[PDB]
RNA sequence: AAUCAACUAGCCCUGAAAAUGGAUGGCGCUUAAGCGAGAGACCUAUACUCCGCCGUUGCGACAAGGUCGUAACGAGUAGGAAGGUCGUGGCGGUUGCGUUGAAGGCUGAGCGU
RNA sequence: CAACGUGAAUGCGAGGUCCAAGUGGGCCAUUUUUGGUAAGCAGAACUGGCGCUGUGGGAUGAACCAAACGUGGAGUUAAGGU
RNA sequence: ACCAUCUAGUAGCUGGUUCCUUCCGAAGUUUCCCUCAGGAUAGCUGGAUCUCAGGCAGUUAUAUUCGGUAAAGCUAAUGAUU
RNA sequence: GUGAAAUCGCUGGAGUGGAACCGGAGACAGUUGAUUACGCCGACGGCGUUGGCUGCUCGUUCUAGCCCGACAGUGUUGCGUCUUGCUGGCGGUAGUGGGUUCGUGGCGGCUAGCGUACGUCGGUGUGAAAGUCGACGACGUUUCCGACCCGUCUUGAAACACGGAUUGCGGAGUGCUUGUCUACUGCGAGUCAAAGGGUGUUAAAACCUUGCGGCGAA
């Protein structure tokens, strides 16, 4: 007998995406090729998020694609995301972009060729820079979601700002005790 | 008087002494294991010792038993580079192992007696 | 025996089978291994002098699994098409003529095995 | 079950010291806090206005607030598998400046002023680390005016 | 039928269990529950010092 | 507890001493007689009695010297006094006990012995005072005494033998007399 | 030539009576095979050391939903997950067998923990 | 903003979020302890166990002593014994 | 009363709840409830994982502190008492 | 049509002292395999690994005794501050010289399990068949060790707690509405489109079709 314990021996983890679609998995075998042999913690990164869950990858925005182009020095490093690229009706201009993206939306397409910029594919990022050589990592945000906003403390305790589960809204929808002094108490 | 409070507070449980030139040596030959990246590997050639103690000046086990037996100012990192040695029983037996070695037990400081004791463990 | 085409020997770490406890005085009970569930089940609590039961510390070598009494991996066959996937590694398969083949195929499947150097688990069966 | 008031078991703990009771002496008022300080809580009896908990008697806490008279203090407290920063506003009589963190910060002021000094008078840099008291080095012993003393045990002796 | 039956047996093993969680220590850096007026004196600082 | 494990217990002079402080910067130096299995067992035994008499225990105290004593002449026969004071289920006592041997030590072993087969006691609950040579006239127990005659003599009336590498059953004749 | 008195504590004895025939476990054991202090040797675990195999975990190599290497590890009720070329009945497809004998039924040679 | 650079021992990777099961009759033991004449009684404190657990020993035993378990082999032992 | 239907009436209660291996693995405790054979709640547990690559620890050392139990005292206050 | 299990009768073999069944390990009966090199088995050597038992020989630590000298004593021979013995410390140690302690010592002897730096060799197998050899030996028999009846409620079940005489077949977390989280897929500030209409004859399908509607964008 050994007194060791054995709770946290096995860590639960992504070897491979979940995903059938044959190009996912193709991509997963390419970039796992990648981080093995040339030790890029880039690739690795690239591989991690390829074989995420769509939940950890949050649709982006053009207007914060922009942004990223923008600052001084990254205007002509090749933005990289794993996720969607969306356009945003409130940019107005669209500067020159190279980006490499699994998925990008029609309009945000068209802005971007438009402007002069240039759209690749994860395979094709791996020919330009096998070692993600100037390079911009950009996610969505992940904390943005209506389920997360009913995460957290519960509603009914002190500084709670969690949104609580209900069928409608209205006067008539858990507004009364518990909500207002009027009423019993406020939390 | 950082450590002694320890073995007094684990006394029941082992039995300790004052190792010796032959007790560290048999020790470091016969059962040396190193860890290496979280694995027990066996210290079968003096270039294992070099690969993790190099930077220290320790190696060869030569250096390693030096530095264990005069606690030099790396004492620290040339042990836990050692994984904890794996013993066998004595070959004669025990005596009581619920008694203190002074009440003709096994357990507790029985000093250079422990020479005696590993000469049959190892 | 050895492995064909190897010289590892073959270990079983058992022979006999793992029968359901109680199986032998009640027929209603199959042989069939099932694992006790019963709160006081002496076979699960493991007293001494029980049946043992099924681990997978018992499972057999990684190199010899599968493979028959006389160093060969069986593969069914159905018809003299089926022939052909034991043609390459004929010095480790050996083909089994599937049950539903009748007297009137198992010929030509016997005579174009033993022309192609195929051994086989029942060629002299099924004879009218 | 016991009563669950705010005093209860405090007989002793918030009674003053034998031959020392009366009036407060005015060092508790001059003493100077500031907010990231560590202090001690050792509730008086006397002022029974911003009291602590009988559970952070004796308890070490940090201020995080001054007010008139008083202090806010984040003290630890254990529930169940979790320690809780409670926040406490106590006023200055039941409340002690605490030493352990003064005398650390003299000790890292002495190793500052000796690693400059060392550094400045070219010396190399001293060894700044407390020890574990080591085991005792080699020595010798003298008899002259100190010869051994034989002892042996004593027989027993009724004692009536 | 008694049933009140109080007991602390098995809570400290079970506390223990997932270890003691410590406090953070960015606790002390939040400025909830500070005087009012100081919080208020501090905004008109911050709101006026000069970056450069 | 402790106990006279092995046979022949061995003799130690152990001497050792108050760890000097600023109030007492010299401190005496205490020596003493003790039988015990081995040298831990010594220096354990030697606090123990140490700090009975003296204000000293072993973590303000200090051992200058461990050192084994050897029977000078383990070829003539002595007559050994023992003091011991020891514990009974209901009072202390004390006993003088006499014994005959070539060593202190194997006399000291003899009388653990003795008094574990006589009292039931245990070599936890003995102390020895003292051990010293008696003279054959100051001995005064009959045991001792009646060995101290030049004429001494006895035959071995009923000895039974043991065989030792042979079968369990014989046909000889078994003899217990040998005039 | 030792004697007398009062105590003390080891073993033994008295104090010590229950109902079916019965319990140091039994037989038995008396310089013990009992009581106390000890010594050599010896016996024996799913415990310890080493050796093989199975699998889990971590790490790693290899152009692969795979193979392999390597170190440590392997108790389990209630309960939770994973794998199942474990098994059953349909459907859309695919691969084949069958009056020279399918399903079903009885039962030897093997395979798989 | 300028300088200074890790300031006790030993061990070791750390932290975050979400979803949800079963449980919510307990019992035993060393020590402490209340009611009771006591109880294999009732009620508490710390810790370890059984419940959920097999294995060697105590002739037998949920809790005692030893020691926790893949499937096999060799060697050595723990408690206990010859 | 009997017959059919509402009606598969409701049951905090009793009984049963059907394949194999692998990994992890409890609780009988807190609070509220016409609550005490039951629930909700926190705790204990599993899974999914995600963010990172030194700050933690059912252990010690140093420094500083809290307590009024054992012991001690009543030729010291209170209460007994020769 | 097929024709299972429970249950039952016959023939042959074998066991059979107040249960019978069962796990582990052999043996027997029985079943089955068998192409100089090679397969299936054994023996003796070598080597690797883990050992078990048992000796010598060097030294190391702490220490003597024998031997010599004075003193003190006496369990004392032979014939009295006698002598011979003997003892005690004390002082010497030249020579001689054993105990105790172990060594990062040196040299041996016997022998075990596992694997194969590998050798030396025997059994058997190359048409049947018989024999021989090898492996199993499974619900047959016999031995040695272990072995209480399952399911369930329970702190606790082999229980003098409940259900269970036997066998076959049937037999119990489902459908739907509504939420929430999670995984996957398409599109993405949009997305899905309803009823409906148009078309479609392998026409209840598929395909086309929405100023407006749901959810989201405050």
């Amino acid at each position: 007998g050994i007194d060791i314990n054995h709770k946290h021996d096995r860590v639960a983890r992504r070897t491979a995406p979940k995903s059938e679609n044959p190009y996912l998995r193709l991509l997963s075998k390419l970039y796992a090729f990648l981080a093995r042999r040339t030790g890029e913690k880039f690739n690795a990164i690239v591989l991690k998020r390829l074989r995420m869950s769509r939940r950890n990858r949050q649709p982006l925005s053009l207007a914060k694609l922009a942004r990223a182009v923008q600052k001084a020095g990254n205007e002509n490093k090749t933005v990289v995301t794993l996720s969607t690229v969306t356009d945003d009706a409130r940019l107005y201009t669209v500067p020159k972009i190279s980006v490499a993206a699994l998925h990008v939306t029609e309009g945000a397409r068209a802005r971007i060729l438009a402007a002069g910029g240039e759209i690749i594919t994860l395979d094709q990022l791996a020919l330009k820079s096998p070692k993600g050589e100037n390079t911009v990592f950009l996610q969505g945000p992940r904390s943005a979601r209506e389920a997360e906003k009913h995460f957290g403390p519960a509603p009914g305790v002190p500084h709670s700002h969690t949104k609580p589960y209900v069928r409608s809204k209205g006067r008539k929808f858990e507004r009364a005790r518990g909500r207002r002094a009027s009423r019993a108490y406020k939390n | 008087k950082a450590t002694l409070p320890l073995l007094r507070i684990i006394e029941p449980y082992v039995a300790w002494g004052y190792p010796n030139n032959k007790t560290i040596h048999d020790l470091l030959y016969k059962r040396g294991y190193a860890k290496v990246d979280g694995n027990r590997v066996p210290i079968t050639d003096n270039t294992i010792v070099e690969q993790s103690l190099g930077k220290f000046n320790i190696i060869c086990l030569e250096d390693l038993a030096h530095e264990i037996a005069t606690v030099g100012p790396h004492f620290k990192e040339a042990t836990n580079f050692l994984w904890p040695f794996k013993l066998n029983n004595p070959t004669g037996g025990w005596t009581k192992k619920t008694n203190h070695f002074v009440e003709g037990g096994d357990f507790g400081n029985r000093e250079d007696q422990i020479n005696n004791l590993l000469r049959k463990m190892v | 025996v050895h492995v064909s085409g190897t010289k590892v020997k073959v270990v079983k770490k058992k022979l006999t089978k793992f029968k359901r406890h109680e199986s032998d005085r009640y027929r209603r009970v199959a042989p069939s291994w099932r694992k006790p569930k019963g709160i006081d089940n002496r076979v699960r609590r493991r007293f001494r002098g029980m049946r043992a039961m099924p681990t997978i510390g018992h499972g057999s070598d990684r190199r010899t699994r599968f493979v028959l009494p006389n160093g060969y991996k069986k593969v069914l066959v159905q018809n003299v098409k089926d022939l052909d996937m034991l043609l390459m590694q004929s010095y480790k398969y050996i083909g089994e003529i599937g049950h539903g083949v009748s007297a009137k195929s198992r010929k030509g499947i016997v005579e174009r095995a033993a022309q192609l150097n195929i051994k086989l688990t029942n060629g002299n069966a099924r004879l009218r | 079950t016991n009563s669950k008031g705010l005093r209860r078991g405090t007989r002793y703990m918030f009674a003053r010291d034998f031959r020392k009771h009366g009036v407060e002496h005015l060092s508790t008022y001059y003493t100077q806090y500031k907010r990231g300080d560590l202090v001690d809580i050792k509730t008086n009896g006397a002022f029974q206005k911003g009291m602590p908990f009988k559970a952070y008697h004796g308890r070490t806490g940090r201020i995080f607030n001054v007010t008139r008279g008083a202090v806010g203090i984040i003290v630890n407290k254990r529930v169940r598998g979790n320690i809780l920063p409670k926040r406490i506003n106590i006023r200055i009589e039941h409340i002690k400046p605490s030493k352990c963190r003064t005398d650390f910060l003299n000790r890292v002021k002495s190793n500052d002023e000796k690693r400059k000094a060392a550094k400045s008078a070219g010396q190399p840099v001293p060894a700044l680390k407390r020890l574990p008291v080591a085991p005792r080095g080699a020595h010798t012993v003298t008899t002259q005016n100190n010869e051994p003393e034989l002892l042996a045990p004593l027989r027993f002796e009724i004692v009536a | 039928a008694k049933s009140k039956n109080h007991t602390n047996h098995n809570q400290n093993k079970k506390a223990h269990r997932n270890g003691i969680t410590k406090p953070k220590k960015h606790i002390f850096l939040s400025m909830k529950g500070v005087d009012a007026k100081f919080i208020k004196n501090l905004r008109f600082s911050r709101k006026n010092n000069k970056r450069q | 507890p402790t106990k006279a494990l092995g046979e022949t217990l061995n003799e130690y002079v152990v001497v050792g001493r108050k760890i000097p402080t600023e109030k007492e910067p010299v401190t005496p130096i205490w020596k003493m007689q003790i039988f015990a299995t081995n040298h831990v067992i010594a220096k354990s035994r030697f606090w123990y009695f140490v700090s009975m008499l003296r204000r000293v225990k072993k973590a303000n105290g200090e051992i200058l010297s461990i050192k084994q004593v050897f029977e000078k002449n383990p070829g003539t026969v002595k007559n050994y006094g023992v003091w011991l004071k020891y514990d009974s289920r209901t009072g202390h006592h004390n006993m003088y006990r006499e014994y005959r041997d070539t060593t202190v030590a194997g006399a000291v072993t003899q009388c653990y012995r003795d008094m574990g087969a006589r009292h039931r006691a245990q070599a936890d609950r003995i102390h020895i005072l003292k051990v010293q040579t008696v003279k054959a006239e100051d001995t005064k127990r009959a045991g001792i005494k009646m060995f101290h005659d030049a004429k001494i003599r006895f035959p071995l009336p009923h000895r039974v033998t043991k065989r030792k590498n042979l079968s369990v059953f014989t046909t000889a004749r078994q003899n217990t007399h040998f005039a």
